[PDB]
RNA sequence: GGCCGCAAGGUUAAAACUCAAAUGAAUUGACGGGGGCCCGCACAAGCGGUGGAGCAUGUGGUUUAAUUCGAUGCAACGCGAAGAACCUUACCUGGUCUUGACAUCCACGGAAGUUUUCAGAGAUGAGAAUGUGCCUUCGGGAACCGUGAGACAGGUGCUGCAUGGCUGUCGUCAGCUCGUGUUGUGAAAUGUUGGGUUAAGUCCCGCAACGAGCGCAACCCUUAUCCUUUGUUGCCAGCGGUCCGGCCGGGAACUCAAAGGAGACUGCCAGUGAUAAACUGGAGGAAGGUGGGGAUGACGUCAAGUCAUCAUGGCCCUUACGACCAGGGCUACACACGUGCUACAAUGGCGCAUACAAAGAGAAGCGACCUCGCGAGAGCAAGCGGACCUCAUAAAGUGCGUCGUAGUCCGGAUUGGAGUCUGCAACUCGACUCCAUGAAGUCGGAAUCGCUAGUAAUCGUGGAUCAGAAUGCCACGGUGAAUACGU
């Protein structure tokens, strides 16, 4: 944290990322069409897989 | 003693962050370099009209922004050009679709950066430095604060040895972390050298 | 300390012989963290001293730490510039901690060949009355009588 | 740092991406077990001929707002002062001091 | 000079010259080899080290063409540097350019890819291919390239005693101040002092004082005990299969995962105490008196550190203190110091066989199985942006042999010979592998350091910087002690 000479100041930062699953097993024809259709917020990440 | 910053040690408690995207390890730096290209270019042409944040969001491909100011007649423009213009360069740097809002700050004087900058421009103009603090800290106590301090330093009045001077009203519990405490510095470049403020705001406990 | 109060630990008996002042006597022997290594020597050394004593291992190790515990100390202090040697007594806790600690000091400094034979000579030399330890018991308290007038 | 020790990176990642696919495998042929007794020889000729500034590891990674060449994190892309700074400002996701 | 006295001396009593002060009483601090009361690994009671040997590494000095710059009582010396072969670079020798390596304005000509000669390279002299978008609404040059005149660009050059921003230390010590009232001619005082008490200017009770603000405590993270909700890539009590492997059907109980909750408050019992604040014991409970650990740094002090991360007033150079290139140096060596690793052995060295963890990283990446090599490695080649695959075997320990006090079957510097990998290139100056050689050292003078519990001591594992280069830095678990009478 000091521009030049000091070694024993520091500062310690973490991030911190969540994770969550879900499945659905018996879909419909329009589920998929919904599920493709939605939107959800900015900082939020999804993937879907078949 | 050295202090700690009062909205770094406040985020995710009761601040939130100026910033909201998620990225995996390979995008990271290029999102901070375009921001911050983004927040240069509207720092340096919105100058003359009080901006006092940017706010910038990232959804799936695009970017959107919201522009917090006090004179949102010279941002907009007659019959929405400016804001027109501004999409314009933001998307060329940026690189993908844009969009930009507005939002109104009614009291610039319980605003952190607002006065900062007021206080700039008059030591830039030659006023003296009590009469500008004086009256920043007695109309924030009018309007209704529960606390107010400022701070200045360096070089003030042409003295050969530099100083800090600073005043205070009502309360600023600075090790509670459920007060609502705002900050924010700026800068003024003189015939002597640079001169700095700080300002700190305390609206109550959450 | 100053403004302190010290507690006892509890100490936890050794397995065969429930003696916790074999589990104590193990911890004064016990080096880097190792506890297994100072065990078997104990056990080794006991039973080999058994043998040669004809007498149980506790009767044993309790005829050659009576042999060796002090009973009178000596306290330096200062006073118009220079030391002063005053005799003061000694608790039975501390009697046998340094009983202890001074069997196993002498142990260690002789030259057969395992740790085990070392420590069952000791001991049988001490039950015998001769021997480092009680050279060191009897100098204490050489050196208590010699300043009786300061008392 | 200084403007010109700025353009000589621009310099090597310029000429780095121009020869990446010449130098990649045309010439690291070197490392073949059955290609020819000496036709690897003019390999490793024809690769010293070329231009000094196209190999990878003579870049550099400095810091994008300062130039400083010292105390980089790749995550950031930046040194550790500019990190404490956007960081307190508020301006990195997800970002707080820790403690446990 | 006069008078007095045996003498020592007494009494009356000047001038020239030099300075802008000398002095009394009282006020706020600081100090005392002055007094009173308290605290802290400050002493005392204990356990391991450093100072001697070999080897990392930083500094002083010396040497050199250069050994580039900064920090330098505690609070510099494994510090800026979370990683100098070229590059990084900031230093030296030599070869080269002058509107410029990096920017905005004017004009005049045109458009990016392949290839051969001289150069150490920089950089000069060569060929054919190419025809673009656009308003072609006629030239727009918009895209980029080359050349000429400046207006200007450029500086890791000086001043940290001209500055902003950031940091060390007294010190997580309990203090530092203001409004109105009152006392003194005034500088100032009271409050904040006193009797108890606390880790604490923490709290109660008194008193010309009545009230506030910054600090203390709480609001934040993690650890230990339970309940509810969803069971995959995680789990396997009861049932049935089996190849004896959660491997199969299955189950949602338990371990575990991360979301909402409960719990600890001197809340209860007895004694002491001023009808007071509090103090010493006990019950129940996973946990008891701020349960354990972390983040959090008051008004101020040291003209303390940083113009070299960045920014910035003043000064200074601009055919040069500003670009470009190859080769050297920061790695030198009579000598002095600070922080570390490895020993000087039997609580041990060598051989064979076998228990038991936590936390992390992976796309120009981590790389299994199989074959070849004594070995470092090589060739083919699955899976994995991951509770799924890879890194990836924990070690000390435990059982059976052998060595028998020797400078040794202890210790491992230094040197010769063969190789491997990353990299345009390992001479000066990289890390590893095999064969051979086999040094000092036998517990270290006057000095001197760390530690009060899952701590010290000991054994292994991971990560950032990184093409390649840790014994240093930051993190993780296993085994696991001694002592505190007292000031």
């Amino acid at each position: 944290i000091s521009p030049h000479v000091n070694k024993d100041a520091r500062d310690q930062y973490e991030i911190r990322t969540h994770l969550r699953l879900v499945d659905i097993v018996e879909p419909t024809e329009k589920t998929v069409d919904a599920l493709m259709r939605l939107d959800l917020a900015a900082g939020v990440d999804v993937q879907i897989s078949l | 003693g050295q202090k700690v910053h009062p909205n770094g040690i406040r985020l995710g408690i009761v601040k939130p962050w100026n910033s909201t995207w998620f990225a995996n390890t390979k995008e990271f730096a290029d999102n901070l370099d375009s921001d911050f290209k983004v927040r240069q270019y509207l720092t340096k042409e919105l100058a003359k009209a009080s901006v006092s944040r940017i706010v910038i969001e990232r959804p799936a491909k695009s970017i959107r922004v919201t522009i917090h100011t006090a004179r949102p007649g010279i941002v907009i423009g007659k019959k929405g050009e400016d804001v027109e213009k501004l999409r314009k360069v933001v998307a060329d740097i940026a690189g993908v679709p844009a969009q930009i809002n507005i939002a109104e700050v009614r009291k610039p004087e319980l605003d952190a950066k607002l006065v900062a900058d007021s206080i700039t421009s008059q030591l830039e103009r030659r006023v003296m430095f009590r009469r500008a603090m004086k009256r920043a800290v007695q109309n924030a106590m009018r309007l209704g604060a529960k606390g107010i301090k400022v701070e200045v330093s360096g070089r003030l009045g042409g003295a050969e040895i530099a100083r800090t001077e600073w005043y205070r009203e009502g309360r600023v519990p600075l090790h509670t972390l459920r007060a609502d405490i705002d900050y924010n510095t700026s800068e003024a470049h003189t015939t002597y050298g640079v001169i700095g403020v700080k300002v700190w705001i305390f609206k109550g406990e959450i | 300390p100053r403004r302190r109060v010290i507690g006892q630990r509890k100490i936890l008996p050794d397995p065969k012989f429930g003696s916790e002042l074999l589990a104590k006597f193990v911890n004064i022997l016990m080096v880097d963290g190792k506890k297994s290594t100072a065990e078997s020597i104990v056990y080794s050394a006991l039973e080999t001293l058994a043998q040669r004593s004809g007498k149980s291992e506790l009767e044993a190790f309790e005829v050659a730490l009576e042999n060796v515990r002090p009973t009178v100390e000596v306290k330096s202090r200062r006073v118009g510039g220079s030391t002063y040697q005053v005799p003061v007594e000694v608790r039975p806790v501390r009697r046998n901690a340094l009983a202890m600690r001074w069997i196993v000091e002498a142990a260690r400094k002789r030259g057969d060949k395992s740790m085990a034979l070392r420590l069952a000579n000791e001991l049988s030399d001490a039950a015998e009355n001769k021997g480092t330890a009680v050279k060191k018991r009897e100098d204490v308290h050489r050196m208590a009588e010699a300043n009786k007038a300061f008392a | 740092a200084k403007q010109s020790m700025k353009a000589r990176e621009v310099k090597r990642v310029a000429l780095a991406d121009k020869y990446f696919a010449k130098r990649a495998e045309l010439k690291a042929i070197i490392s073949d077990v059955n290609a020819s007794d000496e036709d690897r020889w003019n390999a490793v000729l024809k690769l010293q001929t070329l231009p000094r500034d196209s190999s990878p590891s003579r870049q550099r990674n400095r810091c994008r707002q300062t130039g400083r060449p010292h105390g980089f994190l790749r995550k950031f892309g930046l040194s550790r002062i500019k990190v404490r700074e956007a960081a307190m400002r508020g301006e990195i996701p997800g970002l707080k001091k820790a403690s446990w």
